[PDB]
Order: structure tokens, then sequence, then C-alpha cells
RNA sequence: CAAGAACGACCGUAUAGUACGAGAGGAACUACGGUUGGUGGCCACUGGUGUACCGGUUGUUCGAGAGAGCACGUGCCGGGU
RNA sequence: UCGACCGAGUGGCUUGCUACCUCGAUGUCGGUUCCCUCCAUCCUGCCCGUGCAGAAGCGGGCAAGGGUGAGGUUGUUCGCC
RNA sequence: UCGGUGACUGCGACUCUCACUCCGGGAGGAGGACACCGAUAGCCGG
RNA sequence: UCGGGUGAGAACCCCGACGGCCUAAUGGAUAAGGGUUCCUCAGCACUGCUGAUCAGCUGAGGGUUAGCCGGUCCUAAGUCUCACCGCAACUCGACUGAGACGAAAUGGGAAACAGGUUAAUAUUCCUGUGCCAUCAUGCAGUGAAAGUUGACGCCCUGGGGUCGAUCACGCCGGGCAUUCGCCCGGUCGAACCGUCCAACUCCGUGGAAGCCGUAAUGGCAGGAAGCGGACGAACGGCGGCAUAGGGAAACGUGAUUCAACCUGGGGCCCAUGAAAAGACGAGCAUGAUGUCCGUACCGAGAACCGACACAGGUGUCCAUGGCGGCGAAAGCCAAGGCCUGUCGGGAGCAACCAACGUUAGGGAAUUCGGCAAGUUAGUCCCGUACCUUCGGAAGAAGGGAUGCCUGCUCCGGAACGGAGCAGGUCGCAGUGACUCGGAAGCUCGGACUGUCUAGUAACAACAUAGGUGACCGCAAAUCCGCAAGGACUCGUACGGUCACUGAAUCCUGCCCAGUGCAGGUAUCUGAACACCUCGUACAAGAGGACGAAGGACCUGUCAACGGCGGGGGUUAUGACCCUCUUAAGGUAGCGUAGUACCUUGCCGCAUCAGUAGCGGCUUGCAUGAAUGGAUUAACCAGAGCUUCACUGUCCCAACGUUGGGCCCGGUGAACUGUACAUUCCAGUGCGGAGUCUGGAGACACCCAGGGGGAAGCGAAGACCCUAU
RNA sequence: GAAGUCUGUUAGAGUUGGUGUCCUACAAUACCCUCUCGUGAUCUAUGUGUAGGGGUGAAAGGCCCAUCGAGUCCGGCAACA
């Protein structure tokens, strides 16, 4: 048969890419030399056309201005810092030793310097749960738990924008609009819906799979549609 | 009420349009500046929060300027303050 | 829309122009690159041994 | 020599409330009148057409008036040899 | 007047059988329009019988000149109304 | 065949750092003889 | 079309008149593309749907002038080169780094106007005037890089304001005029230099506790109005430029509406709307320099693409010419262009055909089906049902009005803007043409807008929001690459990926036996290396021990694939207990269905009559719950049915109009052709004969016709079988 | 003054019926009337990217220069039956 459209996606073409050059910043903790603080000003709030959440624009002591990952209850004028010895309020970046256990943060580096990775999104968080010399324990959006180096930083607060996905999009027309912002091909035409030279689940006198559609992890790219190494599927049970 | 989903007549059934409108009517609402205190903060995109009066803006929610989990952060420092 | 004639009238497009390196129109001026004798491609001439009967 | 169906069929009246029949009911020969289908022709009559013609009238252009052009092969409407 | 069983046939309108004709193609069903024909006759003409009083029928003979129309369902042919 | 004692190896359990990998501008940090990669074997594999 | 010109020759080459055609184009300027087609002279063998004295044809010659218009410079999505690395290798390959390329209408951008001129170029030449950049000199400065600009989305809207158009009133010229006195054109004048400034923002004063302000939002003791000031627009006003230029002349005043251009206010985003060179910041005068490339013409019913002078296709600007009217609509008419969507002449001009008009009475009887046609129509007033997601349904339906003339009223600053009143008055008809809905009901499907088989399918199919399940903590899940590497990703679970269902509403039952996925697993099974035994002076080989994933086995899971029967016991639908296969045994619903074989099921509605349609019943050949069930307002070039209105669809056809057809001049193909051929009725023959056989008929040639036959022409049958 | 809102041959896009005209065409997909959309998931110019078991596909096996259930060119090639 023919390709599968998971498998044009992997070429990187154009239909497939981010429009990247649309894109404002690359939104990483600002490196700290070392056992210092640095303070910045706040600017500006503007819209993140990667993420659909605001972004802060900070200038800093040293001269240095960028857009960070703003939480929530952020604005113009308010004095911003980053370091080991930061103030503990919203919108500071500190490793996660010197942050109190049971503050709500964001922005958290799965290995220390890194920028941070984890709980980027509208209105997420991760929770702070437990200190030591050795380990910090994190609680991610998802609900898991993450042992984390202390000196990964994080910043205090959750990310701004909450409640984005609380309205429906209602038409075609405003996810359309959304997806231009991303890298995905949309809209999306069923399996089912299609031949069986473009699709396992393609063919038929009527739409059907035709075949379990629980498919095996070690099952070769081309295959591997439907519900990929699933632990069960429905509701009930 | 049909509140601002008016715009969408006969169209897209009563969930989605009840959803558009009560979302809209909080987000429509007076907002008191966490600055000045007055009632005379607006929307001026997603998450972005304006005061008409003393010019302060701020991040807030996508369709409200404060979220249950934002309220949370400024009590978990306080009950942080004293362990 | 048909895709013979009605089709044909938005063509005013250049493409394949004369090529400094041979002279044939093949350089094709959105490519840089000539069609006949590879100019823009490669450093040697274009050349296949296809373009003759196997035993000559 | 050639062609034709150039005619086919029905209803009604007189016959007769007669013949027949207990009654109920109810014919025919013949002579008339009409209808229908087909056929060939014709245009006084009725009807259609009639961008021959005459009138009314909208828009616009020729300054108005008068008199006209265009509005699809008559702008439209009324009449019609 | 209806007419079983069994027996003998005629037609070539159905259906089946055969695989003789055409696969370098003989354009489908139904309808329509237009022409000619057959008779095993539905009506009309002339008759015979009657379980033929009359009237209305039923059955049969000769006979193919003319007629055999309009509609509702259905693509329907057919058929039902 | 009777036991203190090299080395080799089957076995499953463990700790290191020094290759190698990732993070870090760096100092260093996280991993670590695993992983990656190379070779081979079994299972699945329209 | 008439008359004329030229010529050997004139229907179509040219002049005049008359008559027409085009009005977002058939006019004006251009992009691409073409490439000399442009202009002139001389021609007619070629090309030109006829002819030609003409020409985009043939031959010769000529023609394109730039500091200011473009290119050039900048950067965009991207692209290439070199280095690095990969690859057996490269003209191949992804990253990273450096460099370069990448915009001629239509991104950014130093600077030009007016007049004149040629057969053919002109913001380029000529005249006049202006402007920019660089450099040199001199004066000033010595400030100089912070900042501003370049530089930005969509929707609504105010103010400023030019051209245009219009009004009023002068002047100049023209037209009409047997009457009226009206009608048309013009009334000019640039870049640039100087100057003015509304809005926004700000300052001082002031001191509002209900005032200030808007089309609207709004504003304010954190200081409103008012007053004073700072900064500060136009391709705009004003003055110069200008006794420059232009005009035959006059060579103009005011106004309204106001494209351009300027400058504000509001609203929207699960959407956030380039970048860089450059400019400003940063004075003046006098000189010098400003090279290189493009420039003709067409830009299309004959200069482009489509083999053609092809009815096709092909971007931008002129969206402000008059009447009309809501209008960039129709219709009519200017300016401008054309008679080249290029063969003509003749016949009341027949039949037949294309495209149309009218058609008495009837009114869907036509037909698969109202297919085709028709009806209705603009605006204002009245009035408006079921249903409904409260938005709709709705222009529901239905009813009335509509012109002209005379005099007025009201809103508004006013319109050559709008809404009314009274009186008069003509026609069959006042949205008089034109423009311009027919309406109502029942059922099915898909919720809706959207998508699709370029070229027989536009639908019920795809998409969609919405619902759901699955994978994944990012050194991830998923995916591309042989590799070097890469998309997702300037992303991080309110995220991506992978699937199913398909708005809303009420809902979504039972089954884990098989299959799939996933987890677990004492024991069983489970390969190779290493290890042990035998064998071999070594080796092949035979066996053993150990035991990964996987499997057996166990468990979870159906909004996973799918399944929901047969046969029996016992108060509408139905109830419960069983058995068997094979886990369960069809719940809520819906049901003769777009699913029902029997089937035109039965009953009812409707019709004279209804295999249709609708409702009820319903044992369902073979309904049923995200293989989603039921149902549903709104929507629909979707499928079926009914009613009113309408009508040449029909009864049943007629007459007329335009272009053909027919005759004449000129031009001038193709299909097809074994031969013979005036056939007809029968027969025969491989069973479907103009040609054989028997008869019949048959004088030759030509015109027009509608197509019975040549199993007519067109295509080595798509159906069907056969081919190792 | 909102809307993937309505009317609308504004421009522009699309292509339902006529199974009309054409069917050796004006045209190897045309003409006319009718019809749908026309502030948005809109239409469009120019530039640019994705390449053949590959792309692109709101999915029709649609489209990738009159070529698509695997483009085109040349070669294997005088393929084999
Ligand atoms: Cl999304
Ligand atoms: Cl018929
Ligand atoms: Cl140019
Ligand atoms: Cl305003
Ligand atoms: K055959
Ligand atoms: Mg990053
Ligand atoms: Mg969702
Ligand atoms: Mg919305
Ligand atoms: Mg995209
Ligand atoms: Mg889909
Ligand atoms: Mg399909
Ligand atoms: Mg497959
Ligand atoms: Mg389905
Ligand atoms: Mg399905
Ligand atoms: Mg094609
Ligand atoms: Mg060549
Ligand atoms: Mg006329
Ligand atoms: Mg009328
Ligand atoms: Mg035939
Ligand atoms: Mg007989
Ligand atoms: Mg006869
Ligand atoms: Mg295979
Ligand atoms: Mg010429
Ligand atoms: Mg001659
Ligand atoms: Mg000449
Ligand atoms: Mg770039
Ligand atoms: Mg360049
Ligand atoms: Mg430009
Ligand atoms: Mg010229
Ligand atoms: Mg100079
Ligand atoms: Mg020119
Ligand atoms: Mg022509
Ligand atoms: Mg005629
Ligand atoms: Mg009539
Ligand atoms: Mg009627
Ligand atoms: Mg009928
Ligand atoms: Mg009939
Ligand atoms: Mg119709
Ligand atoms: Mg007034
Ligand atoms: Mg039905
Ligand atoms: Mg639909
Ligand atoms: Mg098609
Ligand atoms: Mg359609
Ligand atoms: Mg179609
Ligand atoms: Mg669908
Ligand atoms: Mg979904
Ligand atoms: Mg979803
Ligand atoms: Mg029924
Ligand atoms: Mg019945
Ligand atoms: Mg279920
Ligand atoms: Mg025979
Ligand atoms: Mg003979
Ligand atoms: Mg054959
Ligand atoms: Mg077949
Ligand atoms: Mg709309
Ligand atoms: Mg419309
Ligand atoms: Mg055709
Ligand atoms: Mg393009
Ligand atoms: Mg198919
Ligand atoms: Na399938
Ligand atoms: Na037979
Ligand atoms: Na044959
Ligand atoms: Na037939
Ligand atoms: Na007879
Ligand atoms: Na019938
Ligand atoms: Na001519
Ligand atoms: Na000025
Ligand atoms: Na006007
Ligand atoms: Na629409
Ligand atoms: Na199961
Ligand atoms: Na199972
Ligand atoms: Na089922
Ligand atoms: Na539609
Ligand atoms: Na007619
Ligand atoms: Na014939
Ligand atoms: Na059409
Ligand atoms: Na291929
Ligand atoms: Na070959
Ligand atoms: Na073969």
């Amino acid at each position: 048969g023919r390709r599968i459209q998971g498998q044009r996606r992997g070429r990187g073409t154009s239909t497939f890419r981010a429009p990247s050059h649309r894109y404002k910043a690359d939104l990483e903790h600002r490196k700290v030399e070392d056992g210092d603080v640095i303070a910045g000003t706040v600017v500006d709030i503007e819209h993140d056309p990667a993420r659909s959440a605001p972004v802060a624009a900070v200038e800093f002591e040293d001269g240095d201005r960028r857009l960070i990952l703003a939480p929530e209850g952020v604005g113009v004028g308010d004095e911003l810092q980053v370091g080991v010895s930061a103030e503990i309020a919203p919108g500071n970046t500190l490793p996660l030793a010197e942050i109190p256990e049971g503050v709500p943060v964001c922005n958290v580096e799965s290995s220390p310097g890194d920028g941070g990775k984890f709980a980027r999104a509208s209105g997420v968080n991760a929770q702070l749960l437990t200190h030591d010399r050795n380990v910090a324990v994190v609680k991610l959006p998802s609900g898991e738990m993450k042992r984390l180096d202390p000196q990964c930083r994080a910043t205090i607060g959750v990310v701004a924008g909450g409640g984005r996905t609380d309205k429906p999009f209602v038409k075609a027309g405003n996810k359309h609009h959304k997806m231009k912002a991303r890298g995905t091909k949309w809209p999306n035409v069923r399996g089912v819906a299609m031949n069986a030279v473009d699709h396992p689940f393609g063919g038929g006198g009527r739409q059907h799979p035709g075949k379990p559609k629980s498919i095996s992890r070690n099952a070769p790219p081309g295959r591997k549609v439907g519900d990929i190494a699933s632990k069960r599927t429905g509701r009930g049970g | 009420k049909t509140g601002s989903s008016g715009r969408f007549g006969a169209r897209y059934g009563r969930v989605s349009r009840r959803r558009v409108a009560e979302i809209e009517s909080e987000m429509n609402e007076d907002h008191a500046c966490p600055n000045c205190g007055e009632d005379r903060v607006d929307r001026q995109g997603t998450g972005i929060w304006q005061c008409s009066y003393c010019d302060y803006k701020f991040t807030g929610g996508s369709y409200k300027p404060e979220t249950p989990g934002g309220k949370t952060v400024r009590r978990s420092i306080r009950a942080a303050l004293s362990e | 829309t048909g895709a013979g004639t009605p089709s044909q009238g938005k063509k005013n497009t250049t493409t394949h122009t004369k090529c400094r390196r041979c002279g044939e129109k093949s350089y094709h001026t959105k490519k840089k690159v000539c069609s006949s004798c590879g100019f823009g491609k490669s450093a040697k001439r274009r050349d296949y041994e296809w373009q003759s009967k196997a035993g000559e």
C-alpha cells in the first residue's frame, strides 16, 4: 500500500512543521553565574503564539531583555528575582531546594540549568512536596511523582492563562485558526473512511476497522495505528 | 438567557451557546484591579488583563483575571511563612 | 475546470532558459540547474549510458 | 392497371307502453333526427395569430415643445385588416 | 350449459433445453411515435342451438371491413383499481 | 579420601570510577561498565 | 447604407454623411509572456474563413536617449556555495558554522515637475524650474548615541480634506429657435520653497463631591469643565514659483456631498498579525561627480498559453462621467474605442431545424417525476400559525397602498437628503419598461457554514464543533533517515501523538468463550555465547546443565474486533427459572424501515380510482444502542408525497419573429470505399442474402426530404469464458 | 453593530437542472439559460517547499503539466506468450 499519514509527518515537510518563524521566544530560565541573585523589571505582557498563553517581557539589571514563561498574577512594574537567594514570591525562579514544600510551581527543570521542561502550559502547575539534600519530590500535572535534583530550578506560581480549555471551540473555523499556529496537520480524516491502500482500517463496503484496534508496542510504523499498547479500553470494568 | 451567544442564531446547540454566554459574561464583568482596587480591569487578549484607570497590565486566566489555582498560590506562601 | 485547454492559459512562467555552459535551453532559472548538461549540479558534464543503445 | 375504410359505430323519436307476458317488465321491420370516430375540402360565421398597422404609457437620449432612436431582435400594455 | 380420466394433435406468443450463427460489438428493458400483417373474434354484420315467452342472456358458425378509447398506484411488461 | 590455601569458571546478589552517555558557559553535576553503537541468537512482524 | 477618393481591378483600403455596436469594457494605464509584431517606403507568390489597392503577411530601411521611472541595495518563505560529518562512492545526504542568493505589476526604499517636440522615444530628448546623494573647498559645529523611524492583523466608527460630481451666480465660446428660452463646453496653471494646524500626548492655572464629553464607549480630588501654553498632520489651505506655462476667448467667485491623502475613538483573538538595509536624530554656502542594465510595440473574440488571426484560459490599477435607483444592479447616454466576435448576393424567404413571442375553452388529463415553461416580484402600512435549542420559524400565510399635477407640513446646518398632508386629475394597467420571492403541509437523511470524484456521481459520502478511548514526564510517546542526522519542538499533560463516534436533547443494557492488547506468573516450554559430559591427539557431531523475551497457564479490558440463538419449564409490552452450542441470549427504544423475502402485509387517511405518500398495527426472511439507539428546532441546487396558485406538459395544434435551410458568386475539407450493384416477394444457404434459386418488377439522368435496409459508419467486446 | 448570519450575476469563486446548443466542435471538457457561495475553514497574483511505491489528499483511489489502483523520458529491449 501507501505510507500512512503518520509516516508523512516524520519527513518534516511544510504541511507538518510548526510556523517557527512566527514564534516569539524559546522560553528558558536565564543563566545566573552562581551563588548569586539577579533582578529584572516586567516591562510588558504579550501573547505567546506557540502556547496560546501570555508571556512577560522582563528587563534585567545587567541590561539583558528577554521573554519569560509567566505565571498568573505578574504585571508591568513587578520586580522579579532569579537565583539561590531570591525571595519567595510568584514569578521568581529558584532551585527546588530553596522553595518551601507545599508551594505550587512551574517551568521545572528536568536537569539543573536546562531552562525548564515540566508544567509549562496554560494554568498548570507542579506541586513541590518533599525536600532532602539528595532528592526533591515533585508532583507533575499528570499526577506523576517525579524525583528531581534539588538543584533543578522552578518558577513560583501556576502558569498563566488557566481555564483555556473551559470554552468550546464551537466551530471548525475557530479550530482552524488555532491549528495554523501549530505543528499539526488538520482536519482529520478517519482511517476507516479511507481506502485499504491508505490505512490499515481502510476499505470495506461499510466503515469499520476490520481488525482489533489494540496494536502491539512492537508493531512497525505504517502498522501502528488505533489504540497503541492499550492496557485496557472502554469506560466500564 | 442567550447572552452574548445571540450572535450564533439557531446554530451549534444549547451547551455550546450556554457555556460561551456564561464564560463571556464573567469575562466581561467589572473586575477589581489588583493595584488600585478599582473596578476598571478589562481583557486585552488571552490571559492578558489591564486596568483602564491606572494602566496596570498583568497575567490572569484566559477568560477571567483570577483562577482557583492562582488564588491558592498566595495562600500557600503565607502557610509556609510560618511553618 | 478542464485539465486540457482551459488549464493551458495560466502558463506564463519562465523555467528552462538558454544555458551559459552548453547553450541548450535547459537551464532551469528557478533551480539554477541545467537539465541537459548538469551545469549548477555537476562540475563534470551530465552523461548517461542509457542515452544510447547498450551495445553502442 | 394502381390506391381507398371513405366510410365505421352509437344514441334518440315515431313504430309503442304496442307484439310477448299473470304481472313485473318489454322488443322488431320501416321511416326520421342527432352524436361520435375516421376522411377530403373550405374561411361568409365564431375563435387564434397577425415583431402590417393605430393608440396608451414607463426609463433614457436628441435643450423644451413637436417628432423620434434604444430597452432582443414588438420596452410594456390595449385594439386588430 | 359445465365437463374428469385417458388418447391424438396444431401453434411458435412463455419457460426450459441445445450451443448451430455473431465476441476485429447485429446497442438493453419499459414506454413512445409511425407503418404493415395474423385470427384462435372483444364489438359491429349475417346466422344456428338454447335449460329460446318477451326483455336481458348463455353457447356455437361464417367473417379480419372498420373499431377496440381515457384515467389512479408501479420504471415496469404483466397486473390491480 | 581427609582440611587451611592460587587461578579459572557456572551461578544471582552488590558496591565503586576510569572508558562511554547526558546536563552545565565553566567549575562541576547526573548516569555508568549499563546505555548508545558494532556483531549474533530467539520471539513478534501483510 | 448613399455618395466620393485611389487603383488594371474595390461589398468589405481610405474620405464625408447617415445608421448602429462596446460603458469594470470592445475605453485608459500596465505585470507576466511574446520578441521587432512598432514607424516609413515598395509590394501581393505565401498568410488572412470570400476579395483586397489593406495588413500583425513579403522585401528593404528606420526606431527604444534617464543622478530623480524601474533594476541595481535590503531582507521574507526559502535556496545555493564552502567547511565539517556521513556514504563503497558521488553530480548524493541531514545538522552546525561562515558567506552569498532570494521581491521590476504587488514587501522595504535618498531625489522631478510643468510645457514643448517625432513617422516611430520621452517623468529619459529640448525649454524652463525644482530636488537628492556623494565628494572637495569655506564658515559653523565638534554635539553623536540614546532614541525615533523604516514597521505592519481583523471588524465598527468620528473628525480634517483634495479631485470628481452637483447647485447658485458672473464672464467667454457653441447649439437650438416659424413657438418657448432653454441646452452643451470652457472659465486653467505643477513639482517645489515658505507658512498655517485639527486629532493625540503633555504642562501651568483652575477647583468640579454630579458635573464634563461622545456616533458609541467613556472621563474625573490619583484633579472634571473653563482659561493659558508646549509638542504636534494632509498628495490639504494660504503666499511664492508665475508679465512661467497653456488657452480662440473668458482666463471665476461661493456652496454641498466629499474617492485620494491626513489624524483619532471603540470592539475582537484557545488566531497576536515580518525582517533587514536605510532615514531621522545631526547646520549652511560654493563647486565637482552621479557610471552600469531595462525603455519599441501588443497585452489579447488577431501580438500571451491553448498545433490556428481558437466563442476557452490569463494578474494589477482606473469602484467618483450623466440620468436612473438601495446600488460598482438593469435600461438609456457621454468621453474614448469600434463597424475585424470579418464572406457576400437572391427568393413573404416552402418542408425541416435552432432560439423565441402569442394562443380560445379546459388546467398536469402530459410524464418515472410539473422535466420545460409559467406564476410571484420593488417599496410602505396592516397582519402573521404549528413548532422551537427562545436565537428562530418570518418576507410564514393573508390584506391594503403605489402615477402625475397644484399648494404645503415635519426631521435636519443643508442636500440636486428623508418622512408626511390637503386638493385636483389621466389610463385596462402607476415597482406601467427595466429591476424584481410563487406559497403551504407531511416523511426520509445529514445537525449547521464548509469538502469531493479537474473531464458523466455535489449526495445521505468527507470535514466539523461536541462525545470517548489509547500512548507518553520530554534522554518521553509518535514519526522520517543507510548513515551523518531530522519533524513534532521558539512545544511540555489546560500538552502532543494515535484512533473511534460525529451539534444539541433523552440515553448508551448483557457478554472477556474465540481474536486483539495489557499485566502477572509456582510449574511447563523457550535460542545462541560461555559452562559440563561423550566423541575427535584437534575439529566436525551427539547430549547436559542454566534459563531472556515469547508461549502454555492466570487475570484485566468491549465508547477493543465483535456477539446477543436453538430448544424447554411457568399478569398490555412482558415476567422468571432452565438447557444446549459458543461467553452472553437483545434492555431503553425504533420497526413492513434508504434494514421486511413473503409484499401491492392488514386497518385507516387521501383520490372516481393511489404497488406511491402519511398514521396505526407489527411475531423484525435478516432492527437496536459512540459497528452508537431514539429523537430533533435551524439549514439544504439532497430522496419521496400532498394542497392552493400557475401555465401550450397535455387535449391539439395554429400563426408569427430572428438565424439557417433553398437558388447565385467566391472559398473549400472529412468520414468511408474487395468487387459488382435498378430492386421486390419467397426460398435456400454456417440456421439473420441487393449478388445463390424461382418468380415478380425495372427506360436513363438529376433536385429536395425524412432516415426502412446495407445485421450502415465509428472502437481487434467493457459482459462471459480460456491463457500453467 | 455581533455573525464560518440573510438578500444580492458588486467584484470574485463555484457548477444543480435543462439530460437544451455543440458533439469531423469555436473548444481533445466549449456556448446559452437556470442555479450555489459571496467577512471567511473566503477568493486570488507572484515567490517558495514536498517527487514517483514517493509526495499531496476535509478520502473521490482524487491530484502530481490533455499521462495515475503507482507520472514522464530514455534504457534493460529484438522482454516472454
Ligand atoms: Cl487543540
Ligand atoms: Cl416516453
Ligand atoms: Cl520598468
Ligand atoms: Cl471619536
Ligand atoms: K458477440
Ligand atoms: Mg528549549
Ligand atoms: Mg477535546
Ligand atoms: Mg466564536
Ligand atoms: Mg500548519
Ligand atoms: Mg474526522
Ligand atoms: Mg471511499
Ligand atoms: Mg493494508
Ligand atoms: Mg459509521
Ligand atoms: Mg463504524
Ligand atoms: Mg492530468
Ligand atoms: Mg531544446
Ligand atoms: Mg426594438
Ligand atoms: Mg411587468
Ligand atoms: Mg444496426
Ligand atoms: Mg375462424
Ligand atoms: Mg385489415
Ligand atoms: Mg502481498
Ligand atoms: Mg503596422
Ligand atoms: Mg492579383
Ligand atoms: Mg501601405
Ligand atoms: Mg531565511
Ligand atoms: Mg539580492
Ligand atoms: Mg516596491
Ligand atoms: Mg508610442
Ligand atoms: Mg549636480
Ligand atoms: Mg512605451
Ligand atoms: Mg478574428
Ligand atoms: Mg425565415
Ligand atoms: Mg390556452
Ligand atoms: Mg387551475
Ligand atoms: Mg398523471
Ligand atoms: Mg399517462
Ligand atoms: Mg423547473
Ligand atoms: Mg427645519
Ligand atoms: Mg420510506
Ligand atoms: Mg450536510
Ligand atoms: Mg465529474
Ligand atoms: Mg451540491
Ligand atoms: Mg456534476
Ligand atoms: Mg459524515
Ligand atoms: Mg472529536
Ligand atoms: Mg477529541
Ligand atoms: Mg403503510
Ligand atoms: Mg395496498
Ligand atoms: Mg455498547
Ligand atoms: Mg434456412
Ligand atoms: Mg432474379
Ligand atoms: Mg477482441
Ligand atoms: Mg470482469
Ligand atoms: Mg454568509
Ligand atoms: Mg448570496
Ligand atoms: Mg461535450
Ligand atoms: Mg503558489
Ligand atoms: Mg472505490
Ligand atoms: Na475498514
Ligand atoms: Na425457445
Ligand atoms: Na463481427
Ligand atoms: Na423500447
Ligand atoms: Na375485423
Ligand atoms: Na396502469
Ligand atoms: Na471582410
Ligand atoms: Na504645504
Ligand atoms: Na449615479
Ligand atoms: Na456560507
Ligand atoms: Na472475549
Ligand atoms: Na479476552
Ligand atoms: Na447488532
Ligand atoms: Na451546502
Ligand atoms: Na408555445
Ligand atoms: Na436509412
Ligand atoms: Na453550469
Ligand atoms: Na512509480
Ligand atoms: Na525498452
Ligand atoms: Na510468457
